[PDB]
C-alpha cells in the first residue's frame, strides 16, 4: 500500500550467516613435448626437428600457466606479513567462537569448520604427464587464515592499514553499528540478544554445510576429463595402419615408414594445440576469479563496505575467511531489520511560523503524539530544539502540519 | 649449482619435491628467496653456499587483548607509493600474401 | 609486454626456415627441382605449415589484447576514483589511507602516485564504554571515553585529543543497569556558572 502521508518503521532485527565460496588456483601441469609425440624412437625425433618451434612454444606455455597459480594463491591469502597470536584468554563479551578459530589440541591447525570442508572435498607419469606440487601447503595457508582471523578479533580494521591496535570487541560491534546508521545504544542495550543469536547461526552454519560445493570440483573435472581425452588420442590412427611406433619400426624399414609417422605426428602435435589452447583459457579464467576474491578479502575483512550487497545479503557487518582445498570461503555477518509498523509521517513541523526540520530524523505521529526517531529503527523522542533546525517560514512545504515544540530553555528562564 | 630431481627418489637432501644433490640442510629458518616447492626455499648465506631451508612465515608478534584498554595513535606520517599498470601494446598487422608466399603465381592459385 | 611481442615476431620469421617435411624451404627450389605438377605437394606442405604458424600467431595475440584491455579498464576505475576524490575501500588505491592521487604518464602505461595518512606512535588507555552520572548514561557523540588514571576525557577513534567531558558531547537514553562495564565519575555541565 502506498501512500503520500505514512511510513513504517524496523522494531525489532535479526543477524545472520551467509556462505560463498570462490575457486582461487587449479592443478598445475606440465606436458613434454616430445615424450609425448615420441617414445624411445630415435628416429621419431627426427622427424620432429622440422617441428622444433611447436615444441618450444608448447614447453613455454605451459609454464607460463604454471606460473599464474603461484601468483594466484600469493594475491588473495596475504594481506598482511605478520602473523598475530592468538590470545589465550576466550572471553569476548558473549560471543562464543570456538568453531572458526583452531583449537589448539587438534593435530592440524584447522578448526572444525575447515575440517567439515575438507571432508565434504572430494602410473599416469608413464605418458609424461607431470604433477607439480604447488608452493604453499595447507598449514602454511591455515596460518595466514588464523593471522587473519585474529586480526579482527583483535585489532579491528586498523592493522592492515598500519600497526595493530588493540581494542575490546565491545566497542568494535558498536563502532560497526554507526557505520550503517544505526546509534550505538541499540548494541549497548541488547548484547547478550544478539550474541545468543550469533551463536544460533554459527550452529546453523554448521548444519547447512553438513548437509552445496558444486563450483570448486568441477574446475578439478575439467582438467582430469581433458587429461583423459587426451590419454584417449594415443590409440587412433589418423588414417594409420597401427597405433604404436615400434610396432611400425619392427616391420617396415625407415623409408617405406615415414608416410604411417608423418601421419601419426600431424595428429598428435594438432591434439596438443588443442590441449594448450584449452588451458590458457580456463586460466585465464581463473585469473578474474583470483582477482575478483582477492578485493573480497580486502573489501568485506579490512573495513567495512558501503556497496549495497558487495559482501552477503543485508547491511554488512564483518567477513570471517576460511581456507577449503583449492578456494577461499566467506562468511558474512550481515544485519536484517524485522518487525515494522505503519505511522503518519510528515516532510515538517510549523509551530511559531517557522519550518522546524528535523536533523538526523524524520518526523513521526501516533494521532496523539509526536515524535522523531532514527532512519532504520524505532526509538520515540520528544520534538526540542536540540533535534531541529530552523530555516525559513511554513508556507514554501506542501505537506506541513501544525504541533507545539517544547523548548529546553523553559527551565532555564526559571 | 644446485641440480633438483622432479620424480626422482634417491649433500643429499630429501623432500616432497624431489630429490636435491648439492645444498646443505640446515634448522635455520629465513624469509623465501628463491621458491622451490612443497616449501622450501633456497639462499646463498652462510661461509656463503647454496643453502637449503624451510621458508619462515611473516614475521611474529606479541598481540595485547585486554577487556578495558584502548590504544590512541599520537603521531602521523605522510608517504608515497607507486603502481604500474600497462594501458596499451603495440599495434601490428601481417599480410596474408607475402608470408605464406614469396614471389609465385600458382602459390597464389593455391591460395585462392 | 616488449618482451613478448619480440619473441611472437622472431617465432614468426623463425618458421619461415623450417620445411615442414619438404625437401627445401625455397620455393624457387622447388620450382627448379620438379615440374609443378610434381611440385604442387611441396607447395602444399609448404602452405600447410606456414598457415598453421599463422593461426598460432594469430591466437595468442588474441588472447593477449584481451588481458590488456582488462589491465585498462582496471587502470579506468582507479583513474576515477584514486585521482578525483576520495575513496573508501581500502586497498584499492594503495596501503592505507589514501588522500589524493597523481597520474604520471610513461610509455604504454601511466603511473600512479597516491599520498598514505598513516598513524605511528601509540599510548595505552584505560577505556569505559559509557559513563554513569546520576542515574542516566552519558554515551559519547562520536568520540569514545578515555581517561588516564586521574581525569577522564574524549576523544577522536583516530588521534590523541583530550577534551574535558561535557553535556555538549554526550546523550543519554536510558539508565545504567542495562550496561555492563559503567564505571562512576561525575560530568560537568558548562552552563551552570553561566545561570549565576
Ligand atoms: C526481537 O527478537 C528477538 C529474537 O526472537 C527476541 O528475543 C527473544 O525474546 C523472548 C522474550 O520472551 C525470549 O523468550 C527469547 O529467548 C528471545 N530470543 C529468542 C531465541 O527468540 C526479542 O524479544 C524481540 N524483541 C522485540 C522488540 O520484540
Ligand atoms: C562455546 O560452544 C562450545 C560448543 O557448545 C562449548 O563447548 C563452549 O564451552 C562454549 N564456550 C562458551 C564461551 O560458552
Ligand atoms: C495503519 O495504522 C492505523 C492506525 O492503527 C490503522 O488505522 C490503519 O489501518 C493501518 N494501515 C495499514 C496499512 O494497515
Ligand atoms: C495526499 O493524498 C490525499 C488523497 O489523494 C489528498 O487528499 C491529499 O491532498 C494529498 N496530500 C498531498 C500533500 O499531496
Ligand atoms: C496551522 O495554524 C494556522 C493558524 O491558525 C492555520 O492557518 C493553519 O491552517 C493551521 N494548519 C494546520 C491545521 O495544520
Ligand atoms: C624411496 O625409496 C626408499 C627405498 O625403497 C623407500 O624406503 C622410500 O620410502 C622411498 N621414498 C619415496 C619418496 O618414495
Ligand atoms: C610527533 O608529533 C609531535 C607533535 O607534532 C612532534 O613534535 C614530533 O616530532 C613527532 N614525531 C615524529 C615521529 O615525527
Ligand atoms: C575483565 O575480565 C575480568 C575477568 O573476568 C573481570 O574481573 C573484569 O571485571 C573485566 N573487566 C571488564 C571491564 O570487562
Ligand atoms: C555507583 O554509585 C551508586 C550509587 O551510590 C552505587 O549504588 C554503585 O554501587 C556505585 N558503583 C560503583 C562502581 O562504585
Amino acid at each position: 500500500a502506498y501512500s503520500n502521508n505514512s511510513i513504517a518503521i524496523p522494531t525489532n532485527f535479526t543477524i545472520s550467516v551467509t556462505t560463498e565460496i570462490l575457486p582461487v588456483s587449479m592443478t598445475k601441469t606440465s606436458v613434454d613435448c616430445t615424450m609425448y609425440i615420441c617414445g624411445d624412437s630415435t628416429e621419431c625425433s627426427n622427424l620432429l626437428l622440422q617441428y622444433g618451434s611447436f615444441c618450444t612454444q608448447l614447453n613455454r606455455a605451459l609454464t607460463g600457466i604454471a606460473v599464474e597459480q603461484d601468483k594466484n594463491t600469493q594475491e588473495v591469502f596475504a594481506q598482511v606479513k605478520q602473523i598475530y597470536k592468538t590470545p589465550p584468554i576466550k572471553d569476548f563479551g558473549g560471543f562464543n567462537f570456538s568453531q572458526i578459530l583452531p583449537d589448539p589440541s587438534k593435530p592440524s591447525k584447522r578448526s572444525f569448520i575447515e575440517d567439515l570442508l575438507f571432508n565434504k572435498v572430494t602410473a599416469q607419469k608413464f605418458n609424461g604427464l607431470t604433477v607439480l606440487p604447488p608452493l604453499l601447503t595447507d598449514e602454511m595457508i591455515a596460518q595466514y587464515t588464523s593471522a587473519l582471523l585474529a586480526g579482527t578479533i583483535t585489532s579491528g580494521w586498523t592493522f592492515g592499514a598500519g600497526a595493530a591496535l588493540q581494542i575490546p570487541f565491545a566497542m568494535q560491534m558498536a563502532y560497526r553499528f554507526n557505520g550503517i546508521g544505526v546509534t550505538q545504544n541499540v548494541l549497548y542495550e541488547n548484547q547478550k540478544l544478539i550474541a545468543n543469536q550469533f551463536n544460533s547461526a554459527i550452529g546453523k552454519i554448521q548444519d547447512s554445510l553438513s548437509s552445496a560445493l558444486g563450483k570448486l570440483q568441477d574446475v578439478v573435472n575439467q582438467n582430469a576429463q581433458a587429461l583423459n581425452t587426451l590419454v584417449k588420442q594415443l590409440s587412433s590412427n589418423f588414417g594409420a595402419i597401427s597405433s604404436v611406433l615400434n610396432d611400425i619400426l619392427s616391420r617396415l624399414d625407415p623409408p617405406e615408414a615415414e608416410v604411417q609417422i608423418d601421419r601419426l605426428i600431424t595428429g598428435r602435435l594438432q591434439s596438443l594445440q588443442t590441449y594448450v589452447t584449452q588451458q590458457l583459457i580456463r586460466a585465464a579464467e581463473i585469473r578474474a576469479s583470483a582477482n575478483l576474491a582477492a578485493t573480497k578479502m580486502s573489501e568485506c575483512v579490512l573495513g567495512q563496505s558501503k556497496r549495497v550487497d558487495f559482501c552477503g545479503k543485508g547491511y554488512h557487518l564483518m567477513s570471517f575467511p576460511q581456507s577449503a582445498p583449492h578456494g577461499v570461503v566467506f562468511l558474512h555477518v550481515t544485519y536484517v531489520p524485522a518487525q515494522e509498523k505503519n505511522f503518519t509521517t510528515a516532510p515538517a513541523i510549523c509551530h511559531d511560523g517557522k519550518a522546524h526540520f528535523p536533523r538526523e530524523g524524520v518526523f513521526v505521529s501516533n494521532g496523539t503524539h509526536w515524535f522523531v526517531t532514527q532512519r532504520n529503527f524505532y526509538e520515540p523522542q520528544i520534538i526540542t530544539t536540540d533535534n531541529t533546525f530552523v530555516s525559513g517560514n511554513c508556507d514554501v512545504v506542501i505537506g506541513i502540519v501544525n504541533n507545539t515544540v517544547y523548548d529546553p530553555l523553559q527551565p532555564e528562564l526559571d | 649449482v644446485a641440480v633438483l630431481y622432479q620424480g626422482v627418489n634417491c649433500n643429499v637432501f630429501q623432500t616432497r619435491a624431489g630429490c636435491l644433490i648439492g645444498a646443505e640442510h640446515v634448522n635455520n629458518s629465513y624469509e623465501c628467496d628463491i621458491p622451490i616447492g612443497a616449501g622450501i626455499c633456497a639462499s646463498y648465506q652462510t661461509s656463503q653456499s647454496i643453502i637449503a631451508y624451510t621458508m619462515s612465515l611473516g614475521a611474529e608478534n606479541s598481540v595485547a587483548y585486554s577487556n578495558n584498554s584502548i590504544a590512541i595513535p599520537t603521531n602521523f606520517t605522510i608517504s608515497v607509493t607507486t603502481e604500474i599498470l600497462p594501458v596499451s601494446m603495440t599495434k601490428t598487422s601481417v599480410d596474408c600474401t607475402m608470408y605464406i608466399c614469396g614471389d609465385s603465381t600458382e602459390c597464389s592459385n593455391l591460395l585462392l
